[PDB]
């Protein structure tokens, strides 16, 4: 009886479904489907003062489902929940759909890692994969979670648009100066290097082959049933020992090295986010925020870097946040003397 | 039983007859006929 | 089984090392 | 400059702690 | 082409005409193009 | 844009040109690869 | 003391990469 | 090992080896399972309304929130 | 530079940098993928207590890993026709996508060096009588503002900062 | 009514809506 | 067990080396914490709770000890702050000395264990292999939590045979040690409700008093068994990271929004409390009251205690601080030596004007004068070649109300414009930047630290769960899949 | 105490310096 | 050959840096 | 800090001292 149906979700068809597809395809396509039903529908007139819909006359670039209204706070923002009353268009006007986007979107990416896990088991391989999508979940729980978490509201989360993360990133440079966090200089580390890995493995690859076939088209000098290597490794050790001093020797530490990489690199950005959700930031050093106050000639890029974030938190924060009612008179604007 | 814990009850006692068992109904009559 | 480190495991470890060493000394100076 | 006194201490055991460890893993595995 | 005959253009339509009749507006509480400045960030929690 | 891809086209078509002439555009022979003829790089192997 | 810690860092770094170049373990062909 | 220590090394290792003596036994089938999934569905029903009240999605009177 | 550059022709606005970011974080995303899909379908080689990659053998002509096992997961956890069968295309293919969209960014930072700037969505969406509903492209615009009047504060004797 | 039914549909069903939804968009006067 | 990072796994199949690695890690962790609480306490200043309480001076495990009953010191001193001259036996120091002298007593116990590895107790009697039976033992231990639990919150907390807890005013200024009834109701699960946490450790003791029992007397059943795997301790070793990396992020959640277990004597306040106002909502709150009650302004004023105005530094929010600022919050701001009064500024026309109060986000902000309705009336000017408004221009005048310059009035321009950069960041104080070499640049408090240290925690803890949890499960094929 | 400041410094990396020389030849002999 | 230090020889050196570096250490400091 | 090396070097002399009595290398008749 219990039997019959895991021997159903097990069989072999166009869309492998798997226990795990309960907690999978029901969450994602709400979250998916969510984000379509925003971005192209509601407005964020009401939580942000803009407009993020292509019903509004936004564009793909300038569509979000923003973030829920600040005076909500942390606050689930279910259907049903106090600040809807079940209503739905007092729900979709204060933002209730990034929270539905984001919480099935969370168990979407729990559910896919599941299924990564189900299906290793199921054919018999390692679950190498389910551990490097923990970098894009720990990357997820940071930046939308535990960063508005942390925060005043989830109003400073990042929104589910395109220009609503240009914003969040200009933000976080301004009001962050993430940039010079090391967690994240890691984190682009790790990404440019895995991009670097990416391509230099497959250019190397692709270099390396063997004339496996007659014609010059060498992409049908590989059969899947084959068991040999259809690239000289020992040509590629060598024109890597000679051009860069060093080369793989080894495939497979290869392949973990392409695995590491961008992974470690993701998650060590994730860790300078769950730095940002407390407001603990690298934000200065101390000992040049006081020579430069010392001196008034001293003048390095991140003196110039510290006065550019100024520039950037003064001229934005009046819209960025309309629930503050920020008034900076003209004249107390920092300038650059234009 | 204010209105937001009636609420929160009965999105208990409305989703366990939204995806919790309309859907594993569902299962068991999909699984007896695919076996 | 002894543990191995071999010399390419000793090279990378140091310069991981080294470089996350320079990395974070201009913040343990602030 | 205004900097940490222990930043200098801070930034060589961070970084020679682990080197010596290595490096003694190192040696045992070659002899 | 045959099931499928009118079925693609029903509800093709029907999305056409929902935008176009106004109830999308109505339906997500969208502001009309002359409801923006007759501006309201909702300040509290439990009553919008 | 245009000088750059055709910096890119030269590239990719003299270095395509040198290994079809030579006889190695196609992959490495199998029966006898260059560098299993070449002695070692590293100087301490003799 | 700030700038002697640097550059005794990057000396590491560039002392790791010589000897990771000149003496390297040989890849050995099986 | 084959061969322990003394019972003068160890005084306490046969009286503390009853309690680990039937390592691997298991009841047939399903066993108390069904019941664990009850307990399964209501900590999770437990998270679930401690979460909400907390958060003040549940206002109940006694709560502050 | 980037900040000044964001503030200055708008990058982040610039499709051939949404390219770039694109083929570096899916360049990490198939790093990471190739890497975890290569490593997870190893042959048995080695024990437990030591090291996988002891399994290769520098210069074994034998496959370390099985295509095949990684074909049917990949495509079990998606699709059919989407698992690479084949090796030499999916080299390719992970030469190509970051190489080329490097290659746009680079043409990107290239052509806004002829001050060509990204895409331009201020004053873009009009109410009724005419009044600029604000969008997030006009939240983008107030921030890079921000950067734009701090920059080279004391060298700027004009309004007008061309080029 | 199978399940070949349903995974291409619940994608498509509103997704054809949609996009007589934002067809419909391109001939707003606002 | 070759790898570096696989060497541990050399005592996995030896569990009386597990155990002596285990008191190890035990004979480590006491001893850290004895002498952290020794060194958190040679750095202590114990002159004055109300403006250098704990949590400005970077301490970590001094609030943990004085949360439960620990209070007071061998000194004489406390952290309530009355000194006296017998304060018990369980003092500051005893409880450092008493983890000291545990991590020698574990450092010789796991020498032992180390040595005499082949005990008959983790080889069962049919063959010589060792194991240990993890249902068993997970049953005597969840029995063993589960006693700890019931008396910790029945007896320590109710303070029946026991100190009591750490319980405050929501305004945080009588916090002092008793012990708390348990409560039962909806009441009992207020996050600032005492009775509540003493309700939740006496019910969860009964509950994994029953639960061991269950696991001590019933099998598991033979699907789950191999189901999770319940022979690899491994798979224990991935359910235990995963009980410790969802604390981890609870943990961290409670101490950032701040429970009645982190009470702001001893963590100070959370970035919400200033937020939101709070405590200058209740400091306006009692003033009008006074006002009310036929004082006059500067007599209202000056009932307003030190320690209530305290709270309203933007200083004292622990979202203020930074990654890399490390150490105490008086390495920063620097030793707060007195409340400068409330001041009230007003403009040339005779109109009351507040500064706008710093939010958290901004580590520097344009301080803005507004008024009653709220219009800009004076600033602190950038550009100065239009500035219609400004300091100067417009003759604003501050005066102070309580604290130490009550009565007083500055009307030069260097002077308002200077308390109107102290007005917003809350409640003017005068601080002393010498004692500590405080360079002036904010700190977060111990909470922040607390908080983000257990979220990277849990983050690790995240992925050490997801790394065990598949090992365990995928243990045949961690080699390789098939030839 | 007007003491050598580099006192400490002195003192430590000449009984550690060599401390950890040792423990690298009775490492690599005990493996 | 290769090099050996034995368990005592480790032991014996480690005492004598140690009470060596005791000894002098009154001394650095001054 | 000059007690806290006297100290730290004392506890360097006693902890060689416990490990060469306790873990010593065993005396085997030839
Ligand atoms: C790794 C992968 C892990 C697996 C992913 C699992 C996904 C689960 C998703 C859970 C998201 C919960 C958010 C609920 C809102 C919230 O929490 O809501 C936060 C509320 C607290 O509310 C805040 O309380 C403060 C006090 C102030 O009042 C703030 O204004 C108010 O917003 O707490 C609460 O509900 C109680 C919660 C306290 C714990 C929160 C821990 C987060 C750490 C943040 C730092
Ligand atoms: C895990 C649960 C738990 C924890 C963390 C504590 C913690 C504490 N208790 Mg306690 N207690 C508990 C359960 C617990 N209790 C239960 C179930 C009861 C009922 C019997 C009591 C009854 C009790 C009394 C009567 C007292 C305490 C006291 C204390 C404090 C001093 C004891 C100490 O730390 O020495 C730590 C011990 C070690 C580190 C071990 C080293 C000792 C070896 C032999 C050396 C301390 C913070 C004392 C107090 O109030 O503090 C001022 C006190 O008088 N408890
Ligand atoms: C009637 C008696 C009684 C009373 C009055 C209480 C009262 C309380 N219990 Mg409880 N409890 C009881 C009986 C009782 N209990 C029994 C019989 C059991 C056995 C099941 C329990 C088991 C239990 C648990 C496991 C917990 C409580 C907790 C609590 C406190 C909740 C308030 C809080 O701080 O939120 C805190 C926690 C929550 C509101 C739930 C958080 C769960 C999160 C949302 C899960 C997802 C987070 C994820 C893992 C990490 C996030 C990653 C990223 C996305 C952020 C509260 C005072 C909680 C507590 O003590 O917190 C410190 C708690 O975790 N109790
Ligand atoms: C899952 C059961 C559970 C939960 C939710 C808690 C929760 C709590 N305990 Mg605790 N405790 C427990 C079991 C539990 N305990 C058991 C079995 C013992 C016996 C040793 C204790 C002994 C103990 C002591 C001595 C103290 C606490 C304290 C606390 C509070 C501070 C720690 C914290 O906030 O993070 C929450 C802890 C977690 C594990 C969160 C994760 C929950 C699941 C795994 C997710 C907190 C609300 C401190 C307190 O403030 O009490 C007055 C305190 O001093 N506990
Ligand atoms: C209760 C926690 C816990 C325990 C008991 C273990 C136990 C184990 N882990 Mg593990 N792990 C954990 C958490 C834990 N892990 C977490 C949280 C992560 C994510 C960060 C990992 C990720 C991980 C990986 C990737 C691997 C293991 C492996 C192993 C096994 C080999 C032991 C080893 O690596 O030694 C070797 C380690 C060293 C020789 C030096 C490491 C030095 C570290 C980096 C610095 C030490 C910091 C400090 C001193 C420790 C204090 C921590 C503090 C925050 C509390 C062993 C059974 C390996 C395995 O699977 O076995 C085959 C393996 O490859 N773990
Ligand atoms: C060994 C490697 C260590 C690498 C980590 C070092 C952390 C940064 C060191 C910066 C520093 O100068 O520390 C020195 C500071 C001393 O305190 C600081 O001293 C400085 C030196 O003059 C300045 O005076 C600062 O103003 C003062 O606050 O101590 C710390 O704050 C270190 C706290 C580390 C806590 C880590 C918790 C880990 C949790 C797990
Ligand atoms: C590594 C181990 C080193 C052990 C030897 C250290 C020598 C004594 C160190 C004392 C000291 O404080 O040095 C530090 C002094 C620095 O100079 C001194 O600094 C002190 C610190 O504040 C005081 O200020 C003194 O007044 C000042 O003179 O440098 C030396 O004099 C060391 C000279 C060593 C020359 C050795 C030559 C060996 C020849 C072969
Ligand atoms: C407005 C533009 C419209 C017109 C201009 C053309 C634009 C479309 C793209 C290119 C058109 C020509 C096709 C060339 C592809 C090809 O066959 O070579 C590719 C070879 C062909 O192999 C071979 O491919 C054969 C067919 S197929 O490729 O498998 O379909 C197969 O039979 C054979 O066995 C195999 O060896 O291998 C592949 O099939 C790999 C495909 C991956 C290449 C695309 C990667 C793009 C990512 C980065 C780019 C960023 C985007 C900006
Ligand atoms: C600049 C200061 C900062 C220093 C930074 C540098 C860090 C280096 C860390 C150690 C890296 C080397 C590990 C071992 C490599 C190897 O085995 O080489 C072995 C080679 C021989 O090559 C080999 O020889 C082997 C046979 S035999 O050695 O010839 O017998 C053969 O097997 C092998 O194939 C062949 O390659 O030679 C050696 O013996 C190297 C050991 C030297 C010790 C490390 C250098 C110490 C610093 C020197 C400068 C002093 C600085 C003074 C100022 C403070
Ligand atoms: C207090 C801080 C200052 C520390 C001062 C102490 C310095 C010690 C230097 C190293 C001396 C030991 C060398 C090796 C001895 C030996 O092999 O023992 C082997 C023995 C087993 O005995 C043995 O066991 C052997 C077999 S086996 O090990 O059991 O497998 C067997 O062959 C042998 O006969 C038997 O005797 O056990 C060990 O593994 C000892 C290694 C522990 C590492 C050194 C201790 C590290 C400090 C611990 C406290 C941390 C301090 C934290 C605060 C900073
Ligand atoms: C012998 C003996 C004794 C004694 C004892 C003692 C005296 C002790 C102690 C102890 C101690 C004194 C301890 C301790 C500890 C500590 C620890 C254990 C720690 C730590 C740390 C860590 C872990 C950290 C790490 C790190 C850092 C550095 C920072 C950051 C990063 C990292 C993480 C890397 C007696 C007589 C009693 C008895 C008999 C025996
Ligand atoms: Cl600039």
């Amino acid at each position: 009886w219990i039997k019959q149906l895991d021997d159903w979700l097990k069989r072999d068809r166009f869309v492998f479904i798997g226990w795990s597809g309960l907690l999978l395809f029901p969450c994602s396509f709400l979250a998916i489907g969510a984000w379509f039903t925003g971005t192209t529908f509601v407005t964020s007139w009401y939580t942000h003062g803009l407009v993020s819909s292509y019903l509004e006359g936004c564009n793909f670039l300038t569509v979000a489902v923003s973030t829920p209204a600040e005076s909500m706070g942390h606050s689930l923002l279910l259907l049903w929940g106090p600040e809807a009353s079940g209503d739905f268009v007092r729900w979709c006007q204060i933002g209730g759909l990034w929270t539905f986007t984001a919480l099935h979107g969370v168990f979407g990416l729990i559910g896919f890692m599941l299924r990564q896990i189900e299906i290793a088991r199921l054919v018999g391989i390692r679950p190498y994969n389910a551990i490097a999508f923990s970098a894009p979940i720990a990357v997820y729980c940071a930046t939308f979670l535990i960063y508005p978490l942390g925060q005043s509201s989830w109003f400073f989360g990042p929104g589910f648009g395109v220009s609503a993360i240009f914003r969040f990133l200009l933000f976080f440079q301004g009001f962050h100066n993430y940039t010079l966090n090391p967690f994240h200089m890691m984190g682009v580390t790790g990404v440019l290097g895995g991009a670097l890995l990416c391509a230099i493995h497959g250019a190397t690859v692709q270099n390396t082959l063997f004339r496996d076939n007659q014609s010059k088209n060498t992409f049908k000098g590989f059969s899947t049933d084959q068991g040999e290597e259809t690239y000289s490794m020992v040509t590629a050790n060598r024109f890597w020992s000679q051009i860069f001093g060093i080369a793989f020797s080894n495939k497979r530490w290869l392949h973990f090295f392409m695995l590491f990489v961008p992974v470690t690199g993701l998650w060590m950005s994730a860790i300078g986010m769950a730095g940002l959700a407390f407001n603990l930031r690298a934000y200065d050093f101390v000992s040049q925020e006081i020579r430069a106050a010392e001196d008034p000639e001293f003048e390095t890029f991140y003196t110039k870097n510290i006065l550019l974030n100024e520039g950037l938190r003064a001229w934005l924060s009046e819209m960025d946040q309309p629930a503050k009612k920020f008034v900076f008179p003209d004249e107390v604007l920092p300038r650059g003397f234009s | 039983m204010t209105p937001s814990l009636t609420n929160f009850m009965l999105s208990l006692l409305a989703g366990l007859l939204i995806v919790v068992v309309p859907a594993t109904i569902a299962l068991i009559f999909i699984s007896q006929r695919d076996q | 089984q002894p543990v191995e480190l071999n010399r390419t495991s000793l090279y990378l470890g140091l310069l991981v090392v080294f470089v996350t060493g320079l990395l974070f000394s201009s913040y343990f100076f602030n | 400059m205004e900097t940490n006194k222990l930043g200098f201490v801070a930034s060589v055991l961070f970084v020679f702690v682990p080197t010596v460890f290595l490096l003694i893993l190192y040696i045992q595995t070659a002899s | 082409w045959i099931i499928h005959s009118i079925t693609i253009p029903a509800l093709f339509i029907a999305g056409w005409l929902f935008v176009s009749t106004g109830l999308a507006y109505d339906a997500f509480g969208t502001p009309r193009p002359n409801e923006y400045y007759p501006l309201p960030i909702v300040d509290d929690r439990y009553n919008p | 844009i245009f000088g750059f891809f055709f910096l890119v086209g030269h590239l990719w078509h003299a270095g395509r040109a040198r290994a079809a002439a030579a006889g190695f555009e196609t992959g490495l022979d199998r029966e006898d690869e260059p560098v299993l003829s070449m002695a070692p790089i590293d100087p301490s192997l003799r | 003391m700030e700038a002697v810690a640097y550059i005794l860092i990057f000396a590491c770094i560039i002392g790791t990469l010589f000897f990771a170049i000149a003496f390297r373990e040989p890849p050995k062909i099986t | 090992r084959q061969k322990y220590v003394s019972n003068k090394a160890a005084p306490l290792q046969y009286p503390l080896r009853k309690l680990n003596s039937e390592a691997g036994k298991v009841v047939p089938g399903w066993g108390t399972a069904p019941l664990m999934g009850i307990m399964l569905i209501a900590l999770l029903l437990f998270i679930l309304t401690i979460l909400q009240l907390y958060n003040g999605t549940v206002i109940v009177e006694g709560i502050d929130v | 530079f980037m900040f000044v550059f964001q503030a200055e022709h708008n990058i982040l606005m610039h499709p051939f940098h949404m390219l770039g970011v694109a083929g570096v974080l899916g360049g990490s995303l198939f790093c990471a993928m190739h890497g975890s899909l290569v490593t997870s379908s190893l042959v048995r080689e080695t024990s437990d207590s030591q090291s996988q990659n002891e399994g290769y053998k520098f210069g074994q002509e034998e496959e370390t890993y099985n295509i095949l096992a990684a074909h049917g997961y990949f495509g079990r956890l998606i699709f059919q026709y989407a698992s690479f069968n084949n090796s030499r295309q999916l080299h390719f293919f992970l030469a190509a996508w970051p190489v080329v969209c490097i290659w746009f960014v680079a043409l990107g930072i290239s052509t806004m060096a002829f001050n060509l700037n990204g895409f331009n969505f201020n004053h873009s969406v009009l109410d009724s009588q005419g009044r600029v509903l604000p969008s997030w492209a006009d939240v983008v615009n107030r921030a890079s503002l921000g950067f734009e009047v701090m920059h080279e504060r004391n060298a700027h004797n004009f309004p007008l900062d061309l080029a | 009514f199978t399940i070949r039914w349903l995974a291409i549909h619940a994608l498509a069903i509103p997704s054809v809506f949609f996009l007589g939804s934002i067809a419909a968009m391109q001939f707003i006067q606002r | 067990g070759l790898p570096w990072y696989r060497v541990h796994t050399s005592v996995l199949n030896d569990p009386g080396r597990l155990i002596a690695v285990h008191i190890m890690h035990n004979a480590l962790c006491a001893g850290f914490a004895g002498s952290m609480l020794l060194f958190e306490l040679a750095l202590f200043d114990p002159s004055d709770p109300v403006l250098n309480p704990m949590w400005r001076q970077g301490c970590f495990l001094m609030p943990f000890v004085s949360r439960l009953g620990v209070v007071n010191s061998w000194q004489g001193w406390s952290v309530t702050g009355e000194t006296f001259t017998n304060p018990g036996f369980w003092t500051f120091e005893t409880v450092a000395i008493a983890h000291i002298i545990f991590s020698g007593l574990s450092f010789l116990a796991a020498c032992w264990h180390w040595v005499y590895w082949d005990v008959a107790t983790f080889f069962d009697p049919k063959t010589d292999e060792p194991v240990i039976d993890l249902p068993k033992v997970f049953g005597i231990h969840l029995t063993l939590a589960g006693i700890l639990c019931f008396g910790f919150g029945a007896f320590h907390l109710t303070g029946l045979f026991g100190p009591g807890m750490w319980v405050s005013d929501p305004l945080g200024l009588t916090g002092h040690i008793q012990g708390v009834a348990p409560e039962w109701g909806a009441a009992g699960f207020d996050p600032h409700n005492p009775g509540g946490v003493v309700a939740h450790h006496i019910a969860l003791g009964i509950v994994a008093i029953i639960g061991g029992l269950f696991h001590i007397f019933v099998r598991p059943p033979e699907y789950l068994y191999k189901g999770l795997r319940m022979g690899n301790i491994e798979g224990t070793l991935a359910s235990g990271l995963a009980v410790f990396f969802s604390g981890a992020f609870i943990a961290a959640g409670t101490m950032w929004y701040g429970t009645a277990t982190t009470p702001i004597e001893l963590w100070g306040p959370t970035r919400y409390q200033w937020d939101q106002g709070f405590f200058q909502q209740a400091i306006s709150r009692q003033v009008k009251a006074s006002i009310s009650d036929g004082k006059s302004p500067s007599e209202a004023w000056s009932e307003i205690p030190t320690k209530l105005a305290f709270y309203d530094y933007i200083g004292n929010s622990p979202a203020k601080g930074g990654l890399f600022r490390v150490g105490r919050m008086v390495d920063g701001d620097g030793l707060p030596t007195g409340w400068l009064g409330h001041p009230v500024f007003k403009d040339g026309e005779g109109r009351e004007l507040t500064v706008r109060r710093m939010p958290n986000f901004f580590e520097n902000f344009p301080v803005v004068l507004f008024d009653q309705d709220g219009i800009v009336r004076a600033d602190i000017p950038f550009r100065q070649a239009e500035s219609k408004y400004g300091i100067e221009q417009t003759g604003v005048t501050v005066s102070f109300y309580g604290g130490e310059l009550d009565g007083q009035t500055f009307s030069d321009p260097k002077d308002v414009k200077k308390y109107a950069r102290r007005a917003q960041l809350g409640e003017p104080f005068e601080f002393d930047r010498s004692v500590y070499d405080s360079d002036g640049l904010f700190r977060t408090s111990n909470r922040g630290f607390f908080a983000f240290f257990h979220v990277i925690f849990g983050l690790l803890w995240f992925f050490g769960h997801i790394w065990h949890g598949l090992r365990a499960l995928f243990q045949d094929v961690f080699s390789g899949i098939d030839p």
